[PDB]
């Protein structure tokens, strides 16, 4: 975590839907965006770190 | 110059309008000044707070 | 250690930062597109700008 990992998302389609059907998440906290909502947003970019 | 009590009249009628359309555009602590924004980023109980 | 306890036990975190921006958008959803109208007024979503 000193040095965590960051990989920029561009140029697709997302389907946060594979990620907010699953039970396997500890957490799912989100900021400023609702999580069912994201599938009808866009963004210039994502950074997944 | 001299019909200035006339232009006057019309110059302080337009900046109380212009004044009242730019305050359209500030947050007053919102996410976003666009209520659209809100109301397609944010779920119901969430959007009614900003 | 695969003993700790839940607390102390690994987890994978992974944030997802979004990038809102007057910029051109390059991600989003699965949502399909659909044909142009004009001159009627109608309801619109461009990349999420409802």
């Amino acid at each position: 975590v000193y040095a965590w990992n960051r990989k920029r998302i561009s140029n697709c389609v997302a389907d946060y839907s594979v990620l907010y059907n699953s039970a396997s998440f500890s957490t799912f906290k989100c900021y400023g965006v609702s999580p069912t909502k994201l599938n009808d947003l866009c963004f210039t970019n994502v950074y997944a770190d | 110059s001299a019909l200035g009590k006339l232009q006057d009249v019309v110059n302080q009628n337009a900046q109380a309008l212009n004044t009242l359309v730019k305050q359209l555009s500030s947050n007053f602590g919102a996410i976003s000044s666009v209520l659209n924004d809100i109301l397609s980023r944010l779920d119901k109980v969430e959007a009614e707070v900003q | 250690q695969p003993t700790n306890g839940v607390g102390y036990q690994p987890y994978r975190v992974v944030v997802l930062s979004f990038e809102l921006l007057h910029a051109p958008a390059t991600v989003c959803g699965p949502k399909k597109s659909t044909n142009l109208v004009k001159n009627k007024c109608v309801n619109f979503n461009f990349n999420g700008l409802t």
